[PDB]
DNA sequence: CCCGTATATT
DNA sequence: ATATACGGGCTGCTGTTGACAA
């Protein structure tokens, strides 16, 4: 039985997994700690989520880790079975069972008298990347909210093909730059502002992106209150995102990405 | 052959609304039956067969009308007269009217009141097609053969939630009923496999009483259909009645009645996908 | 050429925009020694829609035509005009430098062609007929209509009224005989006849923009054949509009 | 010093146009007598105009308007940033069809008479082909003014115009036709002899004129494109250039394999038959048929099959149509898997059309081909036909007595059949297959 | 490829 | 006496990857 888990709030699980879904496939890690399910894509865009033992309520687990690869559409669309808007005083339960290696996930849910059975066959695994960016190395570091980017990151599907960031301690402080058909569109924001938590870059960065790398970056920031930014002497982009549930907990995922 | 017809009652309109919203949603063309009595939509072809009933002397407060056989039957797309329809739900008189001004047609004239003293008047010209008598017989009302069960429905809009997310999955489900008020809504793919269980659904009494001795309580008469005509049918209605029942068969037939307010509804959805 | 808007006018500008797109596929942009002009012409030069806005927020020409691609205009004021500030100018580039809430701002460069100056030719004094309304009144009688019409004709009845009709050319469609009051309308110099048949997407343009602070219409319509004309007047802002009728 | 030659010396007027006079003319009392009887209640109508590239077909019709006056509709096709291009396509024809346009500021003002040249025809209309029959169909019902369609074609490689206009709606709607031709090439010499004078003329430098002797070289090998004619001029007159590639124009590829021009034997150094094969001496040929196959743009199977429909009438001898019969056979042979069918192809078409010209020795012996040839057309295999009805056949035959072999063996029962069963539609194909003539 | 015919022009 | 155009014959008979209009 290896690791047996169950809930009753699936909705936690569900947005946490839906801020990391843009490739069909994921990896998943058990250990006494928690779960943590990493996606790659390009062999440079890379992004992990987080689950700790904290939000759980009856967790199980026996030996060692355990690893095994799942489809994440399928998990997704089995997890939220039971309609997407729910009003509120009405909840879901949920129970997952994994039996050791060569055996199928299993999955019963049920709300309001209503019981659904499901299993997921896993073939697994797949190699990940060593993407290691401890706060060593990190030359630029800034941190900010979300509702400032919402537009602007929402302004920002043209037909370009690389995006240019440049950050500076004088004159353009956070800027970004897309060259498209038509013409250039600049979208400075400068420091003291309400958004403006901490400000605390050395020296000038200018950096060119893919994307179709970066593009799937809007998921996690429509679901999100905070984003911290992150760049190193050579230039790779760690991205931070803290996202909260109804009872009140915090969650965090994380996304890394390459430069040109 | 006459036609006169006079709407004012306010929740009268209202539900007429709703009715032809649901018809066009449901179906693209149709036919209108009218009786001295009743009216009757009828649908009949994917082998969905549509009727609904409904009560003429609960709507209208004056209706005429003139066809020995006194019965029309009728042609015609319903989203011209959903469309038509729709401009009046803050209106005042409606008339309904059969004429023959270039084409035969239904004139619908509606009569709307504003600040202004003078009333304006809208009108419109939905084209019909006469059906000869030839056809009258192949409209009539769907025969229902004695169900091998019968059970009591669930919410719909739970059962429209969990079908319409398993759409996604696969083009094929299968529905089971049990003689304990069981209903099991059942994919199986090559991938994933997903089952989905109802209980405590009360079995209304069975008028055959004598043949319950030899029948398993725990057998079932399941069945298989394609997921394309059911989705639309729980997708249509967008308010729960009180006689929802749900008559299975085990060869090739799933039948279904509902019944709200005044109006009843007949769907027929053929198996074998 | 050096423009700076500020107020609620950004609104009303974008407004404009939106009716001129839904009207023209090219933007005229021509500086006037009274304030700015937009232009647009159909693709056929059936319609011609012209949009003067008297000085309102800086206006200062010369330090002088352009044209320019109008959905790259509709894309920068349907994402960009919901904003406290506006700034254009002519470098060399068109500047429509956006000023926003706290410090953002927003730059959008772009690219024109040269092109001719466009204008047309009315004589509104020489028409004969005049019909006045309030906006909402015909607004409220083009809603019945379904919106996959072509054409549409207008006339006077027997009786000093109005009337909206369907015009079309086994499998017919429906028909609309839409009539309103005198009561409604406050001038008419018309006759015991006379009618005519327009089209409807620059109507509806029209009326859009006309459907905001309840403004009156003016339709100066003649024989048939000969263009018709929809004024629209306002505190700081004019427009007219040229349709063609079919003769 | 702005534009190139080809825009710098466009005709104005139109005695400076390179057509020939009979075409001009038969373009322009076309025009001119719809506008001349155009009655109050003339409906629309289709011209048709055809013709290889660079010949001037666009340039005529403008200089041909302008001179009388009328008035031209365009049609340029959008630039996206929902509606479909159809449907934007119908406003635009129907916008242009009904209404005029409404003063302009400085135009020619006095017209009331108007055509629609439409040129750039979008790629819906390439891929569908259907909606095109049903738009010319109420345009046909709705129309007021002339609709001018121009259409530029190769001589093979011709799908998209017959895939456009398939011979039906022309014939069902009354459209005409007007076909242009290649410019002549003493109409180019006097054009080419004109503008050089003018460039000679200019001065400015000692700048070395281009030869005479290249000049004619210069129109040989462009095939009556005036358009390439002018480019390669400009780029030779810098100090042969512009070899634009042949299409061959099947049905004469077919006669050059089929007619055999040959030499006398040219004294060389050929290898000769030693002592035995003295029956298959040849005289030299001046053609290659790979070029000539590939060159025509054909799959080899059609090639194959016109040759096989045709090859027979050029023949006079019995025994060499044996022995093309049996490399015709063998050329099929190899392509009959489906694997391998498009790995070896080139080797069936090559021995196929090799075999065809070698076998014919009363024709192959240089100075014997006086005198025949007569005004004779090719036609096209009658195999599809048959093949076709043998399919219908066959499922006929089987869905309908279902319960290949039927039409083998249940066929000759149903052909000693001959009796009568209880049907309508059943009759008439017992009838049908029991009732070919004989005597 | 193939043969014979009607018009512009020197 | 020599250059140029009409006349008549063609759209046609299992698998794995890729672009377009909605
Ligand atoms: N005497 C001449 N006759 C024709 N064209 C000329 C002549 N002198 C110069 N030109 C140039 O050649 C161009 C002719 O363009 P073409 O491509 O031959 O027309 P076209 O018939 O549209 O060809 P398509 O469309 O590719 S089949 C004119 O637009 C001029 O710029």
């Amino acid at each position: 039985y290896s690791l047996v888990a169950s809930l009753d709030n699936v909705r936690n699980l569900s947005t946490i997994l839906k801020a990391i879904h843009f490739r069909e496939h994921a990896t998943c890690f058990a250990t006494k700690n928690g779960i943590k399910v990493t996606v790659e894509n390009a062999k440079c865009v890379q992004a992990n989520a987080f689950i700790q033992a904290g939000i759980f309520q009856e967790f199980k687990v026996q030996e060692e880790s355990v690893t095994f690869r799942i489809n994440l559409t399928v998990l997704l669309d089995c997890l939220s079975i039971f309609g997407s808007s729910p009003m509120p005083g009405t909840l879901t339960a949920l129970r997952m069972c994994y039996q050791g290696y060569g055996y199928p996930l299993m999955l019963f849910l049920e709300e309001g008298g209503v019981v659904t059975v499901c299993k997921i066959n896993t073939q697994e695994p797949e190699e990940t990347l060593d993407f290691d960016f401890c706060s060593t190395n990190v030359i630029n570091k800034i941190i900010l909210q979300s509702e400032g980017l919402r537009e602007a990151f929402s302004e920002l599907d043209m037909t370009s093909e690389v995006l240019q960031i440049t950050m500076s301690p004088d004159k353009p402080y956070f800027r970004l730059s897309t060259f498209g058909n038509a013409g250039s569109s600049h979208l400075d924001y400068p420091k003291d502002s309400d958004l403006m938590e901490a400000f605390h870059c050395n020296q000038t960065q200018v950096n060119r992106y893919k994307i179709s790398l970066l593009k799937p970056s809007t998921k996690a920031l429509v679901l999100s209150c905070k984003v911290s930014i992150r760049t190193d002497n050579r230039g790779f982009l760690s991205l931070q995102y803290m996202i909260r549930n109804e009872d009140g907990q915090i969650c965090f995922v994380e996304y890394y990405c390459c430069p040109d | 052959m006459k036609f006169r017809a006079k709407i004012v009652d306010g929740a009268c309109l209202n539900h007429f609304t709703r009715i032809s919203n649901m018809i066009a949603k449901l179906a693209k063309t149709c036919t209108l039956r009218i009786s001295p009595d009743k009216l009757n939509f009828i649908l009949c072809d994917g082998g969905v067969s549509m009727w609904c009933e409904l009560e003429q002397e609960n709507f209208f407060n004056e209706f005429q009308m003139e066809g020995e056989n006194n019965e029309i039957y009728l042609e015609l797309t319903s989203e011209n007269l959903s469309r038509a329809l729709k401009t009046a739900q803050n209106a005042r008189a409606l008339k309904i009217k059969l004429t023959n001004k270039h084409f035969p047609c239904l004139t619908v004239s509606v009569e709307l009141l504003s600040m202004s003293s003078s009333s304006r008047i809208v009108t419109h010209d939905i084209p019909i097609k006469v059906i000869p008598r030839k056809l009258w017989k192949d409209l009539q009302e769907p025969v229902v053969p004695d169900p091998d069960v019968s059970i009591y429905l669930p919410v719909l809009k739970t059962m429209k939630s969990v079908v319409e997310k398993m759409k996604n999955i696969s083009n094929h489900l299968v529905i089971e009923a049990n003689l304990d008020g069981e209903l099991n809504l059942k994919i199986e793919t090559e991938l994933v496999c997903v089952t989905t269980h109802f209980k405590d659904l009360g079995n209304p009494p069975l008028a055959s009483e004598s043949t319950h001795e030899d029948r398993n309580v725990e057998h079932m008469a399941e069945v298989h259909i394609d997921i394309r005509k059911l989705l639309q049918f729980l997708a249509g209605q967008q308010v729960n009645p009180t006689k929802a029942l749900c008559n299975i068969v085990n060869n090739k037939m799933v039948h279904f009645d509902l019944l709200h307010e005044d109006v009843s509804l007949q769907y027929f959805i053929p198996a074998l996908s | 050429m050096k423009c700076l808007v500020t107020g609620g006018n950004v609104k009303v500008l974008g407004k404009a925009v939106h009716s001129l797109s839904r009207i023209g596929d090219e933007l005229y942009l021509e500086p006037l020694e009274d304030g700015l002009s937009l232009r647009t012409v159909n693709s056929s030069r059936s319609a011609y829609a012209c949009f003067l806005f008297a000085p309102l927020f800086f206006q200062q020409y010369q330090a002088l035509r352009c044209k320019i691609l109008m959905k790259s205009f509709l894309s920068v004021f349907r994402s960009l005009a919901m904003v406290e500030k506006c700034c254009i100018s002519l470098n060399g580039r068109l500047v429509v430098q956006l000023h926003c809430k706290f410090g953002v701002r927003k730059t959008h460069n772009l690219s024109f062609q040269d092109c001719e100056s466009l204008q047309a030719v009315f004589d509104p004094a020489s028409c004969p007929h005049m019909l006045r309304a309030p906006a909402r009144v015909l607004g409220e009688a083009v809603l019945p209509f379904s919106p996959a019409l072509a054409e549409v004709t207008l006339g006077i009845g027997r009786g000093r009224r109005v009337i909206l009709r369907s015009y079309h050319e086994t499998a017919k469609a429906m028909v609309t005989e839409m009539c309103l009051g005198e009561e409604d309308f406050q001038q008419l110099q018309a006759q015991e006849g006379v009618a005519i048949t327009f089209c409807l997407k620059e109507f509806r343009g029209l009326l859009s923009f006309a459907e905001s602070a309840n403004l009156n219409l003016s339709i100066h319509f003649d024989a048939p054949g000969r263009p018709a004309i929809f004024t629209i007047k306002d505190s700081l802002l004019d427009g007219h509009f040229v349709l063609a009728t079919l003769s | 010093e702005n534009e190139p030659w080809v825009d710098k010396y466009k005709p104005e007027t139109q005695h400076e146009l390179a057509v020939h006079k009979k075409k001009i003319e038969e373009v322009e009392t076309w025009l001119k007598a719809q506008v001349l009887e155009r009655q109050p209640k003339q409906g629309g109508s289709i011209l048709l105009i055809t013709g290889p590239p660079g010949c001037g077909k666009t340039t005529t019709l403008k200089i041909l308007s302008k001179e009388h006056g009328i008035q031209v509709q365009e049609w340029i096709n959008p630039v996206l940033p929902y509606q479909s291009q159809i449907a934007v396509f119908k406003e635009f024809l129907l916008r242009a069809t009904k209404y005029n346009k409404l003063q302009m500021l400085g135009d020619d003002l006095r017209t009331d008479k108007k055509i629609i040249l439409v040129e750039d025809l979008p790629n819906q209309f390439y891929r569908d082909s259907h909606t095109l029959h049903e738009v010319l169909r109420k345009y046909v019902r709705i129309g007021r003014c002339p609709l001018i369609f121009i259409i530029s074609d190769s001589l093979s490689g011709d799908n998209n115009q017959r895939l456009l206009f398939p011979k039906e709606i022309q014939e069902e709607c009354s459209i005409s036709n007007i076909s242009f031709n290649p410019v002549a090439p003493t109409i180019m010499m006097k054009f080419l002899n004109r503008i050089v004078t003018i460039e000679a003329n200019k001065n400015g430098g000692k700048i070395t004129v281009p030869d005479k002797t290249s000049l004619e070289l210069l129109c040989q090998g462009c095939s009556g494109d005036i358009r390439s004619a002018i480019n390669s001029l400009q780029f030779s007159s810098s100090k042969a250039i512009g070899g634009k590639d042949v299409s061959l124009f099947l049905f004469r590829a077919l006669g050059k394999i089929l007619y055999c021009k040959r030499a006398s034997l040219t004294e060389l150094d050929s290898p000769r038959l030693p002592s035995h094969l003295s029956e298959y001496e040849r005289d030299t040929l001046l053609v290659e048929p790979e070029e000539v196959v590939e060159m025509s743009h054909m799959p080899g199977d059609l090639f194959n099959l016109y040759l096989h429909q045709n090859y027979i009438d050029f023949f006079m001898e019995i025994d060499d149509i044996v022995r093309a019969s049996e490399f015709l056979s063998f050329a099929d042979i190899l392509s009959g898997d489906w694997n391998t069918r498009s790995l070896l192809r080139e080797y069936s078409t090559s021995i196929a059309t090799r075999g065809v010209m070698h076998s014919n020795k009363a024709r192959g012996y240089a100075h014997c081909q006086g005198g025949g040839s007569s005004f004779r057309p090719l036609h096209k295999p009658q195999w599809f036909l048959i093949n076709k009805k043998y399919r219908e056949n066959c499922l006929a035959a089987k869905a309908l007595f279902p319960d290949l072999c039927l039409q083998t063996q249940l066929l000759p029962y149903l052909a000693l059949l001959t009796i009568p069963m209880r049907n309508q539609a059943q009759i008439s194909f017992i009838q049908d297959i029991g009732r070919l003539p004989l005597k």
